[PDB]
């Protein structure tokens, strides 16, 4: 069976990951006046199908560069992104890890390289340029990701996704912790290079700029399942689906309502605002979030203690 | 050489020709030099080869956002040169498509600035009123943009029996669709960061340069050549230059959506006040006869042939005159000697002016920097490499 | 072949475009057509010839049917009248 | 007539406004109901091969040379569109026809050279040459743009009732 | 008829004296045109000079450059005429100083006087050939990195001596002697018979 | 023979003025919403 | 049916249906039929329904759109360009300043058109190309892949 | 029937030559129709490759200068309507691999023989045959001796018809350069006798190909098997190694008996997809050049040859490494020439 549940948990994921380019380019459209991609298929539903043949099927060409810190970083970008979500709790998750969001954590963490390989790999100074100022919000991002999480599970008791379902059995963690929910949407928004916090690789055509055909797509698909990912984490840890033990979807149809409408409002963001400078950037998390979140993460370890409502391990 | 780059000229950002190699002390902007030339296509050369209205084609495809205000520069010009002026319907007919004109360069100023920026809405936006504008173009002239309308004295064939109505439908709209994007983007929390205090120039500078355009206007200096030295009939109308304090690119962005809330007030009038009349001078000796006209009487014909076949006959003279195209000051330098054909015309581009300033602009600036300023120039490539 | 009948020999090469293609060339071919038209039988020893239509047609030119010999022809018709 | 674009006290109530401004973004919020309203609005979008932009009589689009009812061509080789092109793109020779009338041998109108200005349209007293109004002649080879007589009449036989049409709605203007 | 303000002719002559009384040297036949446009000519020298007093002059503020062209008569020996057009903001006139320079007779620049000239005065070199000295940076502006000649001069032919092409073989784009598949038709347009001027 | 021209009496008046609407909750209000949601969440 | 042919008709089909129905452009915006272009991409005539994306870089695009002069200068770098796409790639000329050279044929800075430096597989006529006409020229292009039947002369080969 | 030949000389100029050229999609055909092209002659290409293909073609050839016609080997026809109103007949096909449904002798033989045939109904002035270098009809690799067989026939369906009989050939490209240079994915780089004894003559591309093209316009040579050769022979030792030198890439070259290796070329020439290496192309590499003895090529023809190490430099470039791509030859060793 365990091999049936990979299938599922995986490809149901791609699928859906292909599903959201086409939400993506007719949510987009008609907020632009446009029907969007409709002619190919119904109602544009063989659109992600098509292109995806089309990249494969195009020269990769491997120019004039590494050979493998070029094919290192796209089968990289797409392990971790398709990685993690193995330990997601959707209703209950396919490999429950005690220290779960540690994992998710460092899982992320380990994506910036395939940025800085594919920058490296290149040999141009479009990439160079670009990958170094993508690793720099990158993890510039990640030291607010991760503090916002260390004050959430501190509420949590643990640092196993599991526990938040019986912690949010009551009220979404959003009412408690609201301050940081904004902070995490916005982190969670850089970290997937989208929109409002997405300078690499923009209208300056950073880490594709050499990539084209199927490392084009890895890298591709990567982002577009970690786009779901992240706003599935923002529906667990912060938009806590409601949980019958007798019934265990209505908590995964939850999910996926809550998950649809996070993704799409990171869709919704794009096309909304234009792109922040590259210190713009990083003058919000250092200066305007990285003190409210270090002070917020104290008043959440003084919430726990003089509220006498340490949260119970386990 | 601070890793000195050259901004791609396919890039999508800039209008597609600019290599602008820069040297960057990492992200920083030491120093720019833009290149040009990447379409010279000898406009100003060709030009001396042809007859006076063989020429105005020339003029739509110098600065083509700008189609039909260009026109109107060369048409003066050429009407200065034979003191003939054009019939009060010609005259405000083109104060009507003059301004059209106006909104539809800035359209693609601010739209296409934020595509740079990032912001892709509001392009897909007024790109849709945009189109609504092209095919008032193409009912008067036939073709969508580069429509030889104006010519040197006159329109070329009165407006379509109806335009006038739709021409109103239109501009009682467009106002919503320019708030609309205000909204989206005046004040954005994050437009005014990549647009405000970035490419100051100041006022003595800007006249030092020869900026002569928004680009003096947003830096506080009032000079519009619309109310300075009034042409064809926009003496008659009444409107308010958008003057701008702390010049910026935030600043002088406001002063064109400004100007594009400006022109609708002046196209209403030119809609509620158009004169009964000719489109075109009655001299056969300047505009061709009336095709009825030529086809019944002798001296007709002879002058529809000489007319098309040989042209004008200019008498001999030059004349620089300029008026406010959207960019800026657009002026065609004409000698003639007394032939049919010029002898010289320099364009002088708002644009050549503009685009020298970037380097006294984008001092110590990020690449992005750079990016925004060339925006808040509308450079159109045609214009400077002419 | 067409209407001024410009062909290619046997040995003429610049026919080899046409090879497995297909060339332009008019039926309906003019030369015949007016040749077609009725002499217009007119009263007046002079005629008019607006072309048809006024300002849809050719500058208005009057031919002299004076001479039954010569059916006058409009240069730009090639229409014959018939005094 | 000047304006101030932009030209410009400290109370809790302005600056817990201002604060919440920067602290909740209230301004970013604002443009997001802009775009979502949108989303609800009808597309402007045309099917392209089933619907088409509207183009009224005057559009240009592709050239055709004209014939007279009866089926004699048009043009009689003045030649004056070929003095007025502004490209050199219409090349004319002629000689007089066996039937002692006068017309063009060769009638080359280069497309690719063409800018489609429509002064020819303007310039032919018997207006053989005019404006067609088919804009969709895109072709795989650059020979097929270039075109000559045969091509031009040919051109000028399948779109006549509309030319004829689009002229007699124009003909009143010019 | 145009509607010519006589006001304006005399007020623009008046100036013209002005100018010719406080600069008598370097300036030579000022005249109003009839199109109430000025256009003081100046010896070559009178560059510097002449443009100064116009951009710093109580009485006659001429901040801007609108251009910097250069007429070629090749009949003239000075061939070429460079004509700068100068706007007053303050006075809501504008002017001509004209000057000639020959091929090789290198004109002041006034990069000094008008920063905008910096460009214009490149483009002036780039087609006609006038060099501008004490300029910080002349180089061609507008003309390909290679190109030999200066294209706007009257005795440089349209199409012009190289023409571009990609070749397989060398796999590089290539120039060629220019091989043009029609000419340009030179029709003659002037007429035999001239206009009795009004 | 008849001339496109604006209708007799003129054509309507257009609008040629901003009219973003200046519309939001105050920001105390707005504030004080928030911190009451963070005190009920907290107990 | 399992005789090969067939078979292989069969895949090359679908093959040309995903290259056709997705064609990633990119324009070097050269003068203005740029501007026309443009258009297509806006709502009148989405470009993108037909899956035609608005914009890409050279390493993923599918399709170069030249619209305008290709000035001896620019000559140099269209090539480049051009060079720099994947193996399946066209080249759809737009403008009669691209198709031949337009008002600036005589010109002596300006190519006399582009399939003089990139070979050009369907060219859109008219100064300001319609952009329906650049739509039309697009699909077009479409009908030309559609046609295009490379593994069976694999196979026949 | 004839074109007399007006204009300057280059593009969009007239030279007079209608000429078929049945294999122009190859190697040295891009050269032949360049030097066509550029001389302004009308070039006919026939084709059985996809347009897409074909597309490279068409920038060198001016307007109306080329024409592109679809065409079977197996179909006699198609060939008939190419040489229709051809004067010229140039034919450079041949497959170094034995594809499934051409075998060696139909592409070398049996193909040249139908097409020589339809020029003589057609009547063209001359058709020029090309056939590999020391073709003998009891060599060593099928290829060369069918080859060989060929050229003798043709004879018979098309006399006094040109039979140039290139060496194989040096160029970007190509194979002969190219092929040893990435030798490098193969961490050893077998040569047969350890590369020696099999001196080898390499030929500029365009050499040939001007040499070519100054056939079709020049009445000297008829029934002429003039031998396009080079400018210096080498012992396959040093241009082994001389490749590997400007590709700046390390040289092992190992020992293995032809016999263990006419082994492995069966073994690539297994490979559906355009068998990298040819039983017949292993025996044709260590088939050592055989000395001139033939009507005289190059120069004969009126084309001085290139040396190989002149532009050794451009084929060799892609296959250098990261680094070393800024190396010019002159700084880089020339290897010694071994005439033998
Ligand atoms: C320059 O390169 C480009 C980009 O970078 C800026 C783009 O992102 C974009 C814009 C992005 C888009 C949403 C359109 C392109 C979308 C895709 C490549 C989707 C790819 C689809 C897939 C691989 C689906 C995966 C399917 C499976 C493996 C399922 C298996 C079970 C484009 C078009 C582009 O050209
Ligand atoms: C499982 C295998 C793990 C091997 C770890 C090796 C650690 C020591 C470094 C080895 C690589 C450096 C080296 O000496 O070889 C040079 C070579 C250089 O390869 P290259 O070809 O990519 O680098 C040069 C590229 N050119 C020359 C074209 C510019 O290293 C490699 O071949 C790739 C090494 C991959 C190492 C294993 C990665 C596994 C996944 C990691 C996440
Ligand atoms: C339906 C989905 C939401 C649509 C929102 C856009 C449409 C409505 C537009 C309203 C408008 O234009 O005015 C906005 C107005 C515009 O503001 P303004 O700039 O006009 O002025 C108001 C503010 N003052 C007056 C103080 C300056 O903004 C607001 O009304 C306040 C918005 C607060 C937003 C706080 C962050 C978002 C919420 C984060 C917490 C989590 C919430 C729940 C998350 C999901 C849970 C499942
Ligand atoms: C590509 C590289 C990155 C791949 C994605 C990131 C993988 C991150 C793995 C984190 C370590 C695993 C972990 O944290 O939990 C494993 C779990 C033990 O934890 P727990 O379940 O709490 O045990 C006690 C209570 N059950 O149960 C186990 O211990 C299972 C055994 C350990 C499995 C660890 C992950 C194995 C990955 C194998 C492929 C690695 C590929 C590396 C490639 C780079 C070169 C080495
Ligand atoms: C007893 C009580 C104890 C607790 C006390 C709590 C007190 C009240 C809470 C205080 C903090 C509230 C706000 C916290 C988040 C915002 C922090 C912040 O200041 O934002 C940074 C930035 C500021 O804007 P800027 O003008 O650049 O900076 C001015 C100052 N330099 O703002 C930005 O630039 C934002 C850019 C956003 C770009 C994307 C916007 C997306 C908008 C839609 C999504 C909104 C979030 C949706 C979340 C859904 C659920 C997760
Ligand atoms: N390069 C070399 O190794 C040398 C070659 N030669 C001779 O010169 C000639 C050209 O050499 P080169 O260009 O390298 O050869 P290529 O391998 O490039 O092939 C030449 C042409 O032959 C065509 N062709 C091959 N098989 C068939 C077939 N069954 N039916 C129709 N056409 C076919 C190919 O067209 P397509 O691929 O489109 O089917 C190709 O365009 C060869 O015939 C060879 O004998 C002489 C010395 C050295
Ligand atoms: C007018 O100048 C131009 C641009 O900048 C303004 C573009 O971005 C682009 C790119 C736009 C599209 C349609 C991808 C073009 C075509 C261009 O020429
Ligand atoms: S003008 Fe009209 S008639 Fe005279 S030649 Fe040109 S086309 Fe024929
Ligand atoms: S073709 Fe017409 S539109 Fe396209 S570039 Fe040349 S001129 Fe501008
Ligand atoms: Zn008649």
């Amino acid at each position: 069976m365990f091999f049936i549940n990979i299938l599922t948990l995986l490809v149901p994921i791609l699928i859906a990951m292909a599903f959201l380019t086409l939400v993506e380019r007719k949510i987009l459209g008609y907020m632009q006046l446009r029907k969007g991609p409709n002619i190919v298929g119904p109602y544009g539903i063989l659109q992600p199908f098509a292109d995806a043949m089309k990249l494969f099927m195009k020269e990769p060409m491997r120019p004039l560069t590494s050979m493998s810190l070029f094919i290192i970083a796209p089968t990289l970008s797409l392990t971790l992104a398709l990685s993690l979500w193995v330990p997601l709790p959707m209703p209950h998750p396919l490999i429950n890890l005690n220290l779960g969001i540690l994992f998710i954590l460092a899982t992320s963490s380990l994506s910036v390289y395939s940025i800085l390989w594919s920058g490296w790999a290149s040999n141009s100074k479009y990439s160079l340029f670009g990958a170094l100022r993508a690793v720099a919000q990158t993890i510039s991002y990640e030291v607010t990701m991760a503090i916002i999480l260390l004050s959430v599970l501190l509420m949590n008791g643990s640092y196993s996704l599991q526990t938040l379902i019986t912690t949010q059995e009551h009220m979404w963690l959003l009412l408690p912790a609201w301050p940081m929910a904004m902070m995490w949407f916005i982190s969670t928004l850089a970290e997937t290079n989208r929109a409002p916090f997405d300078l690499t690789e923009g209208e300056s055509e950073g880490f594709n700029v050499e990539y084209a055909a199927g490392p084009f797509a890895l890298f591709f698909m990567a982002e577009y399942t970690n786009i779901i990912l992240m706003n599935a984490l923002t529906t667990i840890i912060f938009l806590g689906p409601l949980y019958y033990i007798n019934l265990p979807e209505l908590y995964s149809t939850n999910f996926m309502m809550e998950a649809l409408l996070l993704s799409s409002t990171f869709l919704w963001i794009r096309a909304s605002y234009p792109r922040f400078r590259y210190d713009q950037l990083m003058h919000l998390l250092w200066k305007n979030f990285l003190p409210l979140t270090l002070a917020l993460c104290m008043w959440h370890i003084s919430l726990p203690i003089f509220t006498a409502g340490v949260p119970p391990y386990m | 050489t601070n890793m000195t780059l050259n901004f791609g000229p396919q890039h999508p950002a800039a209008h597609g020709v600019l290599r602008l190699v820069l040297e960057l002390s990492g992200e920083m902007v030491r120093k720019c030099d833009p290149h040009i030339g990447l379409l010279h296509r000898g406009t100003e050369k060709l030009i001396e080869y042809k007859t006076y209205l063989q020429a105005l084609p020339y003029f739509d495809r110098l600065d083509y956002v700008s189609m039909m205000c260009n026109e109107q520069a060369y048409s003066i010009a050429v009407e200065k040169l034979l003191n003939i002026q054009p019939p009060p319907r010609a005259q405000w007919i083109r104060v009507l498509f003059g301004e059209i004109t106006r909104i539809l360069n800035h359209i693609m100023a601010v739209t296409t600035h934020a595509l740079d920026i990032g912001a892709m809405t509001p392009f897909f936006w007024m790109f849709e009123e945009r189109e609504k504008m092209f095919e008032f173009y193409e009912r008067v002239s036939g073709a969508r943009m580069h429509a030889a309308y104006i010519r040197p004295g006159g329109v070329h064939q009165d407006l379509p029996l109806g335009l006038l109505d739709d021409i109103y439908e239109f501009s009682k709209n467009f106002s919503l669709r320019i708030d609309e994007v205000e909204e989206m983007l005046t004040n954005n929390r994050i437009w005014r960061n990549r647009t405000v205090d970035i490419g100051v120039v100041t006022a003595e500078d800007a006249l030092n340069y020869g900026f002569s355009g928004v680009m003096l206007r947003g830096s506080g200096i009032q000079w519009d050549l619309r109310k300075t030295q009034p042409y064809d009939v926009y003496d008659q109308v009444e409107f308010d230059v958008p003057i701008g304090s702390r010049g910026d690119c935030y600043d002088r962005y406001l002063c064109r959506v400004e100007e594009m809330r400006q022109s609708l007030r002046i196209i209403e009038q030119c809609l509620n006040k158009m004169p009964p009349g000719e489109i075109k001078v009655d001299d056969a000796k300047v505009s061709p006869p009336k095709r009825a006209e030529m086809k019944t009487s002798m001296e007709s014909l002879i002058h529809h042939f000489k007319l098309y076949t040989e042209g004008y006959q200019v008498p001999p003279g030059a004349t620089y005159t300029a008026i406010e195209a959207p960019k800026g000051e657009f002026g065609v330098y004409l000698v003639s000697d007394g032939s049919s054909r010029p002898y010289r015309c320099k364009i002088k581009a708002p644009g050549f002016a503009h685009l020298a300033g970037l380097d006294k602009m984008s001092k110590g600036h990020m690449l992005a920097d750079v990016v925004a300023i060339i925006g808040t120039q509308d450079i159109v490539f045609g214009e400077i490499d002419r | 072949i067409t209407h001024t009948g410009q062909v290619y020999d046997e040995k003429d090469y610049r026919r080899v475009r046409f090879v497995d293609r297909q060339k332009e060339v008019n039926e309906n071919f003019a030369i015949d057509l007016i040749a077609q038209q009725p002499v217009n039988e007119v009263e007046h020893r002079i005629i008019a010839c607006d072309g048809g239509g006024g300002a849809l047609g050719h500058p208005k030119v009057y031919i002299n049917l004076d001479k039954e010999t010569k059916t006058g022809t409009c240069g730009y018709c090639g229409l014959q009248f018939k005094q | 007539t000047y304006k101030y674009v932009n030209k410009k006290e400290v109370d809790m109530k302005s600056a817990t406004d201002n604060a919440a401004r920067i602290l909740m973004w209230t301004e970013l919020i604002r443009g997001l109901g802009m775009t979502l309203s949108y989303l609800f609005r009808e597309p402007a979008t045309i099917n392209y091969p089933f619907e088409k932009g509207p183009l009224s009589p005057r559009f240009r689009g592709e050239h055709a040379l004209r014939r007279y009812p009866s089926g004699e061509e048009r043009c009689i080789a003045c030649k004056l569109c070929e003095a007025i092109c502004p490209a050199q793109a219409i090349t004319i020779e002629a000689e007089p026809r066996a039937d002692g009338s006068r017309r063009t041998t060769r009638y080359d109108i280069d497309m690719t050279k063409c800018i489609y200005c429509g002064f020819c349209q303007e310039a032919c007293p018997v207006d053989a040459i005019v404006e067609g109004p088919n804009f969709e002649f895109s072709t795989e080879t650059h020979e097929e743009l270039l075109y000559n007589k045969e091509k031009l009449l040919n051109n000028g036989d399948k779109w006549e009732a509309e030319i004829a049409a689009n002229i007699q709605a124009d003909y009143l203007y010019r | 008829v145009r509607p010519r303000s006589d006001v304006t002719h005399k007020q623009l002559s008046a100036f013209g004296e002005y100018v010719a009384e406080i600069l008598p040297k370097y300036v030579q036949q000022v005249q109003v045109s009839c199109l109430d446009e000025l256009e003081i000519c100046i010896h070559p020298d009178g560059v510097i000079p002449t443009l100064t007093f116009l951009r710093d002059h109580t009485n006659a503020q001429f901040k801007s450059l609108a251009d910097l062209t250069a007429v070629d008569v090749p009949t003239r020996q000075n061939r070429f005429e460079i004509v700068y057009n100068l706007l007053s903001l303050r006075f809501n006139s504008r002017i001509r100083v004209k000057t000639y320079a020959d091929e090789l007779t290198p004109i002041d620049s006034i990069v000094s006087v008008h920063i905008a000239a910096n460009w214009y005065e490149r483009e002036v070199w780039d087609m006609f050939g006038v060099f501008f000295f004490n300029h910080p940076d002349l180089r061609r502006i507008l003309t390909d990195y290679g190109f030999e000649g200066h294209p706007f001069r009257k005795d440089f032919p349209l199409t012009g001596y190289v023409e571009l092409r990609y070749d397989d073989e060398v796999k590089r784009v290539v120039a060629e002697p220019v091989e043009l598949a029609q000419e340009f038709r030179k029709f003659d347009l002037n007429s035999p018979w001239e206009a009795f001027p009004a | 023979v008849k001339q496109d021209m604006p209708p007799p009496g003129g054509y309507g008046p257009i609008d040629y003025k901003r009219n973003l609407p200046r519309r939001g909750l105050s920001g105390y209000s707005m504030f004080a919403v928030g911190i009451g949601a963070l005190i009920f969440g907290y107990w | 049916r399992s005789r090969a042919e067939y078979v292989v008709t069969k895949l090359d089909d679908l093959i040309n249906w995903a290259r056709r129905s997705s064609l990633w452009p990119m324009t070097f915006g050269l003068a203005c039929c740029a501007v026309e272009m443009m258009h297509m991409a806006a709502p009148r005539y989405d470009m993108d329904r037909f899956g035609v994306v608005f914009r890409a870089s050279p390493r993923q695009a599918d399709v170069m759109i030249v619209a305008g002069t290709l000035t001896n200068k620019m000559a140099p770098a269209l090539r480049k360009v051009y060079d720099q796409m994947p193996e399946p790639r066209y080249v759809v000329s737009m403008g009669s300043c691209a198709n031949g050279g337009g008002y600036y044929h005589y010109s002596y800075s300006v190519v006399r058109g582009c399939d003089r430096i990139v070979p050009v597989d369907i060219y859109v006529p008219g100064c300001p190309p319609t952009a329906e006409a650049l739509l039309y020229g697009i699909l077009q292009l479409q009908r030309k892949i559609k046609r295009e039947q490379k593994l069976k002369i694999w196979y026949r080969r | 029937h004839a074109v007399i030949p007006h204009g300057k000389g280059g593009r969009s100029s007239v030279s007079g030559v209608v000429a078929t050229v049945f294999g122009a999609t190859g190697f040295l055909g891009r050269y032949v129709v360049n030097h066509l092209g550029r001389m302004g002659s009308q070039v006919i290409i026939p084709y059985r490759c996809d347009v897409y293909d074909i597309m490279h073609l068409r920038l060198m050839g001016d307007l109306g200068q080329l024409t592109f016609l679809e065409w079977d080997a197996r179909d006699k026809d198609s060939i008939r309507k190419a040489v229709q109103h051809s004067n010229v007949v140039i034919n450079l096909i041949g497959r170094e691999w034995e594809t499934r449904n051409f075998d060696f002798e139909d592409v070398f033989v049996n193909i040249p023989r139908a097409i020589a045939q339809a020029s003589k109904e057609a009547g063209v002035e001359r058709f020029i045959h090309v056939s590999h270098l020391n073709a003998s009809m009891k060599s060593s690799s099928k290829s060369l001796r069918s080859k060989a067989v060929g050229e003798k026939e043709v004879r018979s369906v098309f006399p006094e018809a040109i039979i140039i009989r290139p060496s194989d050939i040096f160029g970007r490209e190509d194979r002969f350069l190219n092929h040893f240079a990435n030798y490098r994915w193969f961490l050893a780089v077998p040569l047969v006798s350890l590369g020696f004894k099999t001196v080898k003559q390499p030929v500029y591309v365009a050499d040939v190909s001007k040499g070519i093209v100054n056939a079709t316009k020049d009445p000297d040579a008829v029934g002429k098997t003039f031998a396009f050769t080079g400018p210096n022979r080498y012992l396959l030792f040093h241009l082994v190694k001389y490749i590997f030198g400007m590709t700046h890439r390390t040289f092992i070259p190992y020992p293995l008996p032809l016999f263990v290796y006419s082994w492995i070329g069966k073994l690539f020439g297994l490979s559906p997809f355009e068998p990298w290496t040819t039983k017949d192309k292993v025996e044709r590499i260590h088939i050592s050049d055989v000395m001139p003895t033939d009507l005289p090529g190059l120069e004969d023809l009126g084309v001085q040859p290139t040396p190989l190490e002149l532009k050794s430099i451009e084929v060799l470039r892609r296959h250098r490494t990261y680094r070393w791509l800024s190396s010019e030859i002159e700084e880089t060793k020339p290897a010694k020439t071994v005439n033998y």
